């Protein structure tokens, strides 16, 4: 079923999702992920050093953690976007 | 089949004291049983695993009655630091009057003094009262009543599951992420939020209480809002008196990093802001895989796309997913094995990451701990590589594992056998060799001719996480890194001053005596893995034995024939593997023991000179810390380390009756009982008896057994005195 | 050819590039000939900018003196990246953001040349831009990527040799006399 | 001075285990006069324990509180002579013993009788092919480009799976 | 002790009355010739 | 009883046979080898699992095997 | 604290798990 | 013959480090200060710390196979 052979696996092992989307859809969705992320760690760097930001864990903002988790996010739209590319998308 | 043991026919109709030994040592080998099916298999492992369910909480039952009744808890939480925490009472009548008042000491009648640690466990969890602790040996006395009547019902026939819902791998990895993980550790941080943390701020919060007495005075409505600083705004001060009011903070959620001051043990709002992570983690992971409700991976799905397309991995984990689900020894070796490393790692982190209030100041409590656990770690780990060795012979299938990860092992066995092989002949050539070159040049007058490496990379370590002896400058031991400077806004103030706290365990100074110990303790992790790696890809066949599966796991060898084949079976590598374990355990636990009790008799410098040299370890470890010990009795009376002497040689000859079934063979005792059978049918008044099982010598595997099961536990009771009776004689 | 100072025919006297089907032991552990030719060209490209650089922001003498106004102001060349990333992180970034997407784009449309799969020649970049394999004759870019090449050898030596001089200061005699 | 530790030349625990192992050979020596061979031999040990704590003094090496001197084996070169270049020497000469003993066996490995040439050892073979272990790194290079010395997977005998 | 009475009655009784029981049963389970 | 069994490759050297201390071994006709016989065991129940046979057998990797099972009173080698 | 009547609830509840425990024994036992 | 000669190096041997390696002389004056040494360690790698101060002016390995008593009964 989901045994492949060659260079590179075919499209339906990214889901019933990404398998039919464009390479270049997911390429620019893993940098929106990606500078998302890098947003967030640099911007919660930021939160903790401030000195009236980051007592008790008020550096701590959902959505720079909801942010920072882009980072898993832009490696495997990457990944998906390298696969749908050899596939012909 | 009639006539016991009633599972294997072949045993039953044996005519020798053979069928009674072996229907023992068989009766939990339930695939190997005649007439066993697979859906049969799989129920009577359900139902079993019921009792065995029923007899931990039976066992921990009685520790909560028995400390309950007989023990000393609420005098041990007045006064935690002068109290001796009472396990049980003793009735013996072979005691004479001077062993009554020996054991009597402190109290009125005889006792065991616990070192269990469950004294400092159950005050930091809330208990306070001996009430308390009998209501919860009571509802452990009825859940372990209500599990040996789920294992009774789970056999009636309409109870019985299919056996597709045994391998139904999905939903039962979706459920023990969720509930058994994450639901149970959201659970424990309700327990210790509204119970542990009241309790160690001098509030009692019982069942009487707790629906009208909330835990924070906020009161719920800060984490519904997501203003979750409000749980976190006072902690407990640093003049906090534990136990009590005085100095105590409010908040239930911190990351303050470090020990209590008082306790020198974690914070307990810091073990609920852990659990609760620890829940919300394992809650979300028990939402991968696929159940009836569409979403979710499948797991058979994700090994068969796993294949590197550099083909280094050769067909990649095809195979893998039938190869597991129809092994239940692949599945228990797996479980093993983490459960091995969960126990090594569990007594790692209890002697350094002091949890408990006050564990940390009982030094034989402390020493019994990472003993136990240590030793079941090795047990663990053995019995993996027991079990995946019988996957190897009894489950392995060669064609469903074509060219995947798992054949691939066997398809280079030799190259990681003889590469094991040297790793574990250089460590020991190396090990041994500048061990002996210490010994020489200090016996000779001149130690300052030692080969002494200083271990400047765990070292590195330590100074990465803010060790500041060791002058490394480097990432939390440097103000100017980024990661000090991240950091320094939550847990590091706490965790940088319990780590150059030089009087806890935390990162332990180390030098030269601790390298070469460390690779001593890689020797024997090295060639206990040989032995257990040879044991497992060597299970199915060598040059030697070509055809070794078609004998099973289990047999004595292949006859004098070829060379000779003793000990060849995949069995007898587990045999020669406990011995590599015991050693290998007893390494680290002498090395612990050694280097702990020398920071707490305040010499820690005589740890660092000796242990350089093996005279060192005989002279001012085990002769010095065995005189408390032996002096349990002696001609002028006894105390009560009296029952540690006893136990110590008590285990000195179980280990050496071992060394009879491990060196004399079986050929010679059977010739010996046929004399023994002779000499009774010969004597008059005793032939009017006879045996009903003729009398033979015990077999070949057996007596490899049973001189292993008494040199295990003639190893175990002999340290178990010593490490107890030296710590309990000196502190 | 590319092999007129070393005789007339292949250089390799470690034999380097016959490891990887030498012997069996270590399968594709060991790059094959479409990964070396396309390392030896990259190294060979950036050690061409890489002693230019050098070369352009060297304040004494024989070395021209360029400088940008605005750039951070540190004429040593093995501090002025930690001056440049510190002071302008916005333009350090975009560069390297640049770097990356060339250099994962560089293999990401091809394939394994590390076990010659790949379908492009290597060295091609997709980076004509201006002529030229149009414009020139089929031996004329075959001259060129012989230029390229030794022009790439020749500047691997010279950055080799300016990580010399900084670790053994007595590593190359000749670079004493342009002072 | 890498790990908290000090040098020798300045650390006093090490000057005062130069003054007490020298204090104990001259306290043995007083009980003998002075022509003596005892007191010859015991003049010899206090010069040699001289001459060993004063050469561990001026030479890099690192000590401890305890006095004694601590090797350092993480790779820098400050402290090259410890391990790494004694390492350096274990490494050519135990290189050279193993390629002439591995080049000795297939040379008699193509004679007639070639198990009686490893218990009587041609010794003008073996004299010979020991010399030539000098250069090892070079023809232990040669011997693997050229497949010499790793043997095909079909020629190697391996037991079943 | 609350109940100080009783390890003077369950003490004789797990350590000599339910061996001497059980290893009596066990005994006579194993020669039997059924089941 | 133990398990004695015959594989084809055996020559019918009847080494095994001469081996066998309790008569479990003989040699009937065969045609598979040159020699014309191969090796058989009609009596396992005799067999004491000395293995002295698979110790003659000259064919590499034995065309003789005993497979140790059942224990009798014939099969542990007991006079009483 | 513990009373004489609080160690003979727990001995019973006991010998409740000791028929429960029988009863699960023999059923694995068929 | 063979192990005739063995013992007979051996005895040959005992005498030998007796006449040249022992405080025999010294010990004969004095049988109860002065301890029996017939064994001399040569100054390598540190092992002179093995030749005991036995006393007679001497330094060895105390030997106890009890040669200075024989040679003694013997006159
Ligand atoms: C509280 C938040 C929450 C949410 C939003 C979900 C959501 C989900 N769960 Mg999860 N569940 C939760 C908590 C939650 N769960 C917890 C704490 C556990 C113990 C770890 C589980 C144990 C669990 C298992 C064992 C499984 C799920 C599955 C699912 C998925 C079902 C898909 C669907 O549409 O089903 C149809 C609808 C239903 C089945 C109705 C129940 C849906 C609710 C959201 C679950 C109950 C949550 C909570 C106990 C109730 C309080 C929350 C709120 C209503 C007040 C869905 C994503 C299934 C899955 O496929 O995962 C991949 C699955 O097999 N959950
Ligand atoms: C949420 C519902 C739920 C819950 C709570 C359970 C709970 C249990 N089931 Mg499961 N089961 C379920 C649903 C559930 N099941 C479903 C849906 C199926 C069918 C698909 C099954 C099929 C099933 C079978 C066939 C069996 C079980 C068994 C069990 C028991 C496991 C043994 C035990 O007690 O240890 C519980 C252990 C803990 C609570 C602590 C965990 C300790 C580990 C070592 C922690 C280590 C991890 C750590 C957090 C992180 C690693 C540390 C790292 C730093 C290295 C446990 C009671 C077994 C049993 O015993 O039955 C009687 C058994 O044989 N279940
Ligand atoms: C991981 C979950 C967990 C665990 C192991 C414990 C364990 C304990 N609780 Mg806690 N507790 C918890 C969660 C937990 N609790 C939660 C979620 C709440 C509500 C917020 C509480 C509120 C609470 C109160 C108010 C009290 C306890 C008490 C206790 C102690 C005795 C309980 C007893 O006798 O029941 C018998 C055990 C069973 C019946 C087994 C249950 C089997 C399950 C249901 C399956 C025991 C240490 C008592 C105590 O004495 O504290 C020191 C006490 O007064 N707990
Ligand atoms: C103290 C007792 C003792 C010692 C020293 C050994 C030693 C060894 N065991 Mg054994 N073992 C023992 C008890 C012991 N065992 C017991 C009680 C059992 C249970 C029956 C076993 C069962 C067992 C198994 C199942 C295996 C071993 C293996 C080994 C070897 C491990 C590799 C190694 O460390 O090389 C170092 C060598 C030594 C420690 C011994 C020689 C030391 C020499 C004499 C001195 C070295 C100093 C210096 C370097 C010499 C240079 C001088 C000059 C030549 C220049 C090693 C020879 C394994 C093996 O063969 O792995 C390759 C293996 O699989 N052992
Ligand atoms: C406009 C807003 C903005 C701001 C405020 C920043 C700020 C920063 N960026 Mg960001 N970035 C931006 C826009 C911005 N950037 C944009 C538009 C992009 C493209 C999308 C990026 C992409 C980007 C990347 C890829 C990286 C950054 C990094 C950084 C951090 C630089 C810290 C540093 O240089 O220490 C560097 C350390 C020093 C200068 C100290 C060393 C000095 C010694 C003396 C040198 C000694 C020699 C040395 C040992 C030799 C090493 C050689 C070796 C490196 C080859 C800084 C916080 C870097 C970072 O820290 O990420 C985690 C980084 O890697 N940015
Ligand atoms: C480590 C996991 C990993 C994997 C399996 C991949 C895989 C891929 N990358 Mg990605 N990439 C990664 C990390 C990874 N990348 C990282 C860390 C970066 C820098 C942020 C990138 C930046 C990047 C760019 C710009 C591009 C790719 C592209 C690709 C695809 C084609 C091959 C290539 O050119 O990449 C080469 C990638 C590298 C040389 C860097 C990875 C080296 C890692 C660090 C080795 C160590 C792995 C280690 C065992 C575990 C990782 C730990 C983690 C914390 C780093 C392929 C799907 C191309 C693509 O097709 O995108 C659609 C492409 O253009 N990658
Ligand atoms: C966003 C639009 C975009 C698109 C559609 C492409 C498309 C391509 N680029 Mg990429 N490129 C882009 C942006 C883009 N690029 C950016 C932003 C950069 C950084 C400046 C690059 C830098 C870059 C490099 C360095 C390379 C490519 C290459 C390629 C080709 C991979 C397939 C191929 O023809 O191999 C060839 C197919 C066969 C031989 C068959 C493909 C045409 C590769 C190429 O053209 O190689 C010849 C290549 O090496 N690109
Ligand atoms: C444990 C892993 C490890 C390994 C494999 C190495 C390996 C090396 N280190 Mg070491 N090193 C390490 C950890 C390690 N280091 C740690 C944790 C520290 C800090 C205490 C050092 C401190 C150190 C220094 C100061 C130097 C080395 C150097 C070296 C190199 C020796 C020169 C040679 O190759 O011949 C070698 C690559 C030398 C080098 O040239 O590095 C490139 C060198 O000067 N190391
Ligand atoms: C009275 C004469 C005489 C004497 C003194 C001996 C003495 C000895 N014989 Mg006997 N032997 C004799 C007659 C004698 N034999 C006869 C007549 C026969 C034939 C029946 C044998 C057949 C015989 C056999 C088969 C063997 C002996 C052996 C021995 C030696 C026993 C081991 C021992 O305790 O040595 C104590 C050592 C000494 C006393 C050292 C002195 C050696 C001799 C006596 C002097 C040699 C030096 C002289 C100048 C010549 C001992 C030397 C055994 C032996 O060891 O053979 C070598 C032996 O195997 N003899
Ligand atoms: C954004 C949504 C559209 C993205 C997409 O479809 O790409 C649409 C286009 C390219 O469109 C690409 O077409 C290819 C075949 O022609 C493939 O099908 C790719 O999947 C598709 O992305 O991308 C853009 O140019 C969007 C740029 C927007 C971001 C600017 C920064």
């Amino acid at each position: 079923d989901m045994t492949w052979e060659g260079e590179y696996p075919p499209s339906k092992v990214l889901g019933p999702i990404m398998s039919k989307m464009p390479s270049g859809l997911l390429g620019l969705i893993s940098i929106a992920c990606a500078a998302v992320c890098a947003y967030s760690i640099a911007q919660s760097g930021v939160l903790q050093q401030q000195p009236g930001a980051y007592e008790n864990g008020s550096w701590v903002k959902w959505y720079y953690v909801l942010g920072s988790f882009g980072g898993p996010l832009a490696w495997g739209t990457h990944v998906a976007s390298w696969i749908q590319r050899k596939n012909g998308m | 089949a009639t006539k016991f043991p009633k599972f294997s026919q072949a045993l039953a109709q044996d005519p020798a004291t053979r069928r009674i030994w072996y229907g023992i040592a068989t009766a939990h080998d339930l695939e190997a049983h005649d007439g066993m099916t697979e859906e049969n298999l799989y129920q009577k492992i359900f139902a079993s695993h019921f009792g065995h369910l029923a007899i931990i909480f039976l066992w921990t039952a009685g520790n909560l009655f028995h400390v309950a009744w007989q023990g000393n808890f609420e005098q041990w939480v007045a006064k935690p630091l002068k109290t001796k925490p009472i396990a049980h009472s003793i009735w013996d009548p072979h005691f004479g009057e001077s062993a009554l008042k020996a054991f009597s000491k402190g109290n009125t009648y005889p006792v065991n003094i616990a070192f269990s640690g469950v004294y400092q466990w159950w005050y930091t969890i809330g208990f306070r009262t001996n009430q308390e602790l009998y209501a919860g040996s009571i509802g452990l006395l009825a859940l372990s009543c209500v599990l040996l009547f789920a294992g009774w019902l789970h056999l009636q026939p309409k109870f019985r599951p299919s056996l597709s819902w045994f391998k139904n791998n999905e939903s039962r990895l979706n459920h023990h992420l969720s509930g058994l993980l994450g639901v149970s550790s959201l659970a424990w941080t309700g327990h210790i939020v509204h119970v542990a943390i009241p309790a160690s701020r001098g509030v009692h919060v019982g069942w009487d209480n707790f629906l009208t007495t909330p835990p924070h005075p906020a009161g719920l409505t800060p984490f519904f809002t997501g203003n979750w600083t409000v749980y976190a705004e006072n902690p407990d001060s640093a003049s906090h008196v534990y136990g009590t009011s005085e100095g105590a903070g409010t908040a239930i959620l911190t990351f303050l990093g470090g020990f209590h001051p008082q306790t020198q043990s974690l914070w307990l709002s810091d073990i609920a802001h852990h659990q609760l992570a620890i829940a919300v983690v394992f809650i979300i992971a028990g939402h991968m895989y696929r159940t009836n409700f569409g979403i979710g991976h499948n797991m058979k799905e994700i090994l068969d796309a796993h294949r590197p397309p550099g083909g280094r991995l050769g067909a990649g984990h095809v195979g893998l997913f039938e190869t597991i689900t129809n092994s239940l020894h692949m599945q228990l070796g797996l479980a093993l094995a983490s459960l091995g490393v969960a126990t090594s790692l569990t007594a790692q982190h209890m002697y350094a990451l002091t949890p408990y209030a006050y564990l940390s100041k009982d030094f034989t409590t402390e020493a019994a701990l990472y003993t136990h656990h240590q030793y079941i770690a090795g047990f663990l780990m053995v019995g993996a590589f027991a079990h995946g060795a019988i996957f190897f012979v009894r489950d392995y299938d060669p064609e469903l594992n074509k060219n995947n990860v798992l054949a691939r092992m066997l398809e280079h066995k030799e190259a990681i056998i003889s590469h094991l092989s040297w790793a574990s002949l250089f460590l020991g050539f190396h090990t041994l060799g500048l061990y002996i070159h210490n010994d020489t040049v200090v016996a000779f007058g001149q130690p300052e001719k030692q080969i002494l490496f200083e271990p400047v990379f765990a070292e590195y370590i330590q100074a990465a996480s803010g060790k500041a002896v060791y002058q490394f400058n480097v990432l939390l031991s440097s103000p100017t890194s980024p990661a000090t400077v991240a950091g320094n806004q939550v847990w590091l103030p706490g965790w940088l001053d319990a780590i150059n706290n030089p009087k806890n365990d935390l990162f332990l100074k180390i030098g030269p005596g601790d390298f070469l110990v460390h690779h001593a303790i890689a020797l024997g992790l090295h060639v206990t893995a040989l032995i257990l790696v040879k044991g497992a890809l060597d299970a199915r066949g060598s040059k030697l034995m070509p055809d070794k599966k078609d004998f099973g796991y289990s047999f004595p060898c292949d006859g004098p024939g070829r060379g000779g084949t003793c000990d060849i079976s995949a069995w007898d590598a587990f045999y020669l593997a406990m011995f590599w374990m015991l050693n290998t355990i007893g390494w680290v636990t002498f090395y612990w023991h050694w280097k702990h009790m020398t920071i707490w008799g305040g010499n820690p410098g005589q740890f660092d000179e000796s242990s350089n040299y093996i005279m060192g370890w005989l002279r001012d470890y085990l002769w010095l810390n065995s005189s408390p010990l032996i002096n349990g009795y002696n001609p002028f009376g006894m105390n009560n380390l009296s029952v540690w002497s006893w136990m110590f040689l008590f285990g000195h000859l179980i280990w050496a009756t071992g060394f009879m079934f491990l060196i004399s063979w079986r050929g010679y005792w059977q010739e010996l009982i046929e004399t023994l059978v002779w000499a009774h049918e010969r004597t008059p008044l005793a032939n009017l008896i006879r045996w009903r099982d003729k009398p033979v010598a015990l077999s070949i595997v057996q007596a490899r057994l049973v001189g292993l099961a008494h040199f295990s536990v003639g190893y175990i009771l002999t340290y178990a005195a010593f490490v107890i009776a030296s710590t309990s004689g000196k502190f | 050819t590319g092999f007129e100072e070393v005789g007339g025919k292949p250089w390799d006297p470690l034999s380097l590039g016959k490891l990887e089907d030498a012997n069996d032991t270590f399968p594709n552990m060991f790059p094959k000939s479409q990964y070396l030719q396309e390392s030896e060209i990259k190294h060979g490209r950036m050690c061409m900018l890489a002693w230019t650089g050098v070369w352009a922001t060297h304040v004494g003498g024989m070395g021209l003196g360029m400088h940008i106004p605005g750039m951070p102001v540190e004429s040593d060349w093995t501090k002025a990246l930690g001056v440049f990333a510190a002071e302008q992180p916005a333009l350090f970034g975009a560069i390297l953001l640049f770097i990356s997407i060339a250099e994962g784009e560089s293999v990401g449309h091809s394939g394994d040349n590390w076990r010659n799969m790949s379908t492009k020649e290597p060295g091609n970049l997709g980076f004509d831009w201006m002529g030229l394999t149009k414009k020139l004759s089929e031996e004329k870019v075959a001259r060129y990527k012989i230029v390229e090449l030794k022009n790439g050898r020749a500047a691997m030596i010279a950055m080799a040799s300016l990580f010399a001089m900084e670790a053994i200061p007595g590593s190359v005699p000749i670079m004493n006399v342009f002072n | 001075e890498i790990g908290g530790l000090t040098k020798c030349s300045d650390s006093p625990a090490f000057a005062k285990r130069e003054k007490a192992s020298i204090k104990k050979l001259e306290q043995r020596k007083s009980t003998y006069e002075a022509g003596t061979p005892p007191a010859l031999a015991l003049q010899q040990q206090i010069e040699r324990t001289e001459a060993r704590f004063d050469k561990y003094s001026r030479s890099e090496l690192l000590c401890g509180a305890d006095g004694l001197p601590h090797l350092i084996a993480d790779g820098r070169w400050s402290h090259a002579a410890e391990f790494m270049l004694p390492g350096f020497g274990f490494i050519y000469i135990s290189g050279w013993i193993g390629w002439v003993g591995r080049k000795y066996l297939r040379a008699v490995s193509t004679t007639k009788n070639p198990a009686e040439s490893e218990i009587i050892i041609n010794v003008p073979l073996a004299l010979k092919i020991m010399t030539t272990g000098y250069i090892w790194p070079i023809s232990a290079w040669e011997e693997l480009v050229s497949g010499d010395l790793v043997a095909l997977d079909e020629e190697v005998t391996v037991s079943p799976r | 002790m609350a109940a100080a009475f009783l390890p003077s009655i369950l003490v004789p009784i797990v350590g000599l009355i339910f061996p001497a029981f059980s290893m009596a049963l066990f005994f006579l389970y194993i020669q039997q010739d059924d089941i | 009883s133990h398990t004695v069994k015959i594989y084809d490759t055996c020559i019918g050297c009847t080494q095994c046979v001469r081996a066998c201390p309790t008569d479990v071994l003989e040699m009937v006709p065969w045609d598979g080898c040159k020699s014309g016989q191969i090796a058989s065991s009609p009596r396992v129940e005799d067999c004491v699992g000395c293995k002295r046979c698979e110790t003659a057998c000259p064919t590499d990797f034995l065309s003789v095997r005993v497979y140790l099972g059942a224990e009798t009173t014939r099969s542990l080698g007991l006079a009483y | 604290m513990i009373y004489d009547s609080q160690v003979y609830i727990a001995l019973v509840i006991a010998v409740v798990a000791s028929v429960l425990a029988i009863r699960l024994g023999a059923t694995l036992y068929n | 013959f063979g192990q005739l000669a063995a013992i007979f190096l051996w005895i040959s041997g005992m005498h030998f480090h007796g006449a040249y390696f022992s405080n025999y002389s010294a010990w004969l004056s004095d049988p109860i200060g002065i301890k029996q040494s017939s064994q001399v360690v040569w100054p390598i790698v540190g092992q002179e710390i093995l030749n005991a101060d036995v006393g007679g002016n001497f330094q060895g390995v105390q030997t106890t196979s009890g040669w200075f008593q024989m040679w003694r009964a013997e006159g």
